[PDB]
């Protein structure tokens, strides 16, 4: 059933599971037309499918061509998401298929469940966590590959860089969601924090800067301060 | 007109015949029910004065034999049985009418209620859902579970109802996942009507059967079946106009006949708001929608 604070550590056991987030699958700008009416223009999106134990990210890029001539795109996006996740499971070898897929939004349960009827033994589950994976497009290299895509494309990443060489997946996941929670609440400040010091670079095969253990500690506290603050600035406290 | 005699009434009980009911006292001189309309299926049903738990009863068609009721003090219930000695049966019936120990099936001439509730209920078809071949009549009670309920525990006492499942490979064509799940016309028209029922009359036959078992016995799996079969039509954009029109009549009489106080348990808010307000058929069930709003506006 639902995932929440109490069954948090299940994410880090040795059962293959994926999170699916569909919040960036269907993206639009809203603009005025010559006649003064409003219109949307779609932009490339992506399905964020993440193994929280390994950090493997299966970033399925949704090119705007998939929407051409379709109606009710917001509804279609959910079914397109489910179609792509299904295709992804089927392409994995059996021993790599997940035993659970956790959708970050309840509206995905029915579409995925229906697409996954061939896999009765894979549990489709919701969550009560408020996970910040929508901020995934605030990671520069992920936004970059999405916005440049000219066709549907799947790109593989490790969203933890090499962190698992030195920390556990529980810790790695907590660092990731703190980083993403901050990037979601104040993208400019969050990004300033991450890149202020020019001597800490991002390796070509990585997504985040190459912080030492101690530098990560200072970074982590700074992102904490940022979040607590924006919470004040917002509720005036 | 047919007669269902009773050997005797040893225990206080409320007896139902179709939509009619009457109290009988312990060892009151009651010998059964006369003037029953030939040409329809009937149900005679029982609730003991001592144990309102377990409503139970028997579906039967008078054309398929001479049937009578006899209390069994070992099993503790009124059992239907067949008399094959037709001479013995007419003799018995005539004696009890002469002594006027029978209640008259009390049909008002204006009233088509039972016909409208049972228009397509075949009795041979009931036998293939309440499987008990050595008997020409079929026993149902409040507690019997359905075959699909035993999937999600005795199969002999089960209600083999047509299995409907909206999230199933049967319902969902590969490559049309979104399409078949939002518009179930293919599941209804090809899989169910063309593959299982043969025609809408048979769809209605089971649907009516499912409702009556929910109403007369508060059988929960039947109530679920009635709502499933409604939901499948209301979730289909493409339904023959004649089925829609007949569904509206059907549901109208069922809603009309329901006890006003049983509404909270026998009606699924979600399915009915869908049929009446959200679904493709929101505009197509005029009689059903009018009686629901005037009689159960609380549900919607
Ligand atoms: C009363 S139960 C009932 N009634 C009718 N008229 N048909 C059916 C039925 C189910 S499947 C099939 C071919 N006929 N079931």
């Amino acid at each position: 059933g639902a995932m929440n604070s109490s069954n948090y550590a299940e994410l880090f056991n040795n059962d293959i599971k994926l999170f699916v987030d569909d919040t960036n699958v269907y993206r639009v700008t809203v603009h005025k037309t010559f006649e003064g009416n409003v219109a949307t223009k779609a932009i490339n999106g992506c399905i964020f499918t993440l193994n929280p134990k390994t950090g493997h990210l299966f970033l399925k890029i949704i090119h705007t061509s998939v929407w051409a001539g379709q109606k009710r795109l917001s509804q279609l996006a959910k079914w397109k998401t489910a179609e792509e996740v299904s295709a992804l499971v089927r392409s994995l070898p059996k021993e790599e298929q997940p035993k659970q897929i956790i959708v970050t939004r309840k509206a995905m349960l029915d579409p995925l469940e229906v697409h996954m009827l061939d896999f009765p033994n894979i549990a489709i589950r919701p969550t009560e966590l408020r996970l910040p994976f929508s901020a995934a497009m605030s990671i520069d290299k992920l936004s970059d590959v999405v916005m440049k895509a000219t066709e549907p494309q799947m790109v593989l990443f490790n969203i933890y860089d090499d962190w698992l060489d030195r920390i556990s997946s529980y810790t790695a996941f907590s660092r990731l969601t703190l980083l993403l929670r901050a990037l979601k609440t104040n993208e400019e400040s969050a990004k300033m924090i991450l890149l202020s010091d020019p001597t800490i670079t991002i390796k070509s095969y990585h997504l985040w800067p190459s912080f030492t253990d101690e530098q990560w500690i200072t970074i982590e506290s700074q992102m904490r301060d940022l979040i607590l603050t924006e919470y004040g600035r917002k509720y005036n406290v | 007109m047919n007669t269902v005699p009773f050997t005797s009434a040893p225990i206080e009980v409320t007896i139902g015949i179709d939509q009619y009911s009457f109290n009988v006292k312990e060892n009151q001189p009651f010998h059964g029910i006369k003037d029953i309309p030939i040409g329809h299926v009937h149900v005679i049903h029982f609730q003991h004065a001592d144990n309102s738990s377990m409503r139970y009863g028997y579906w039967f068609d008078c054309r398929m034999g001479n049937f009578y009721i006899q209390y069994d003090p070992k099993d503790g219930l009124y059992k239907m049985m067949e008399e094959r000695d037709g001479a013995k049966f007419e003799n018995i019936v005539h004696n009890f009418k002469e002594r006027q120990m029978m209640v008259s099936y009390p049909k008002i001439d204006e009233d088509d209620t039972w016909y409208n509730l049972t228009e397509f209920v075949q009795m041979d078809k009931i036998r293939k859902i309440v499987r008990k071949d050595e008997n020409q009549f079929s026993y149902v009670d409040s507690s019997m579970t359905t075959v699909q309920e035993n999937e999600l525990s005795d199969p002999a006492h089960s209600l083999n109802y047509t299995v409907i499942n909206f999230k199933s490979r049967e319902a969902i064509r590969p490559g049309h996942e979104m399409e078949d799940f939002l518009d179930k016309s293919y599941y209804l028209n090809t899989v169910m009507l063309q593959g299982i029922f043969k025609n809408s009359s048979n769809y209605f036959g089971e649907l009516q059967f499912a409702f009556l078992n929910a109403m007369f016995f508060g059988n929960y799996g039947s109530s679920l079946q009635w709502h499933a079969m409604i939901e499948l039509i209301c979730s289909s954009a493409t339904v023959p106009k004649h089925m829609l029109d007949k569904l509206d009549e059907i549901l109208y009489y069922q809603i009309k006949t329901l006890p006003e106080q049983y509404s909270d348990i026998l009606l699924n808010e979600r399915v009915w708001n869908i049929c009446l307000y959200s679904s493709f058929q929101k505009n197509s069930l005029h009689n059903t929608e009018k009686i629901m709003e005037n009689k159960y506006p609380e549900l919607l």
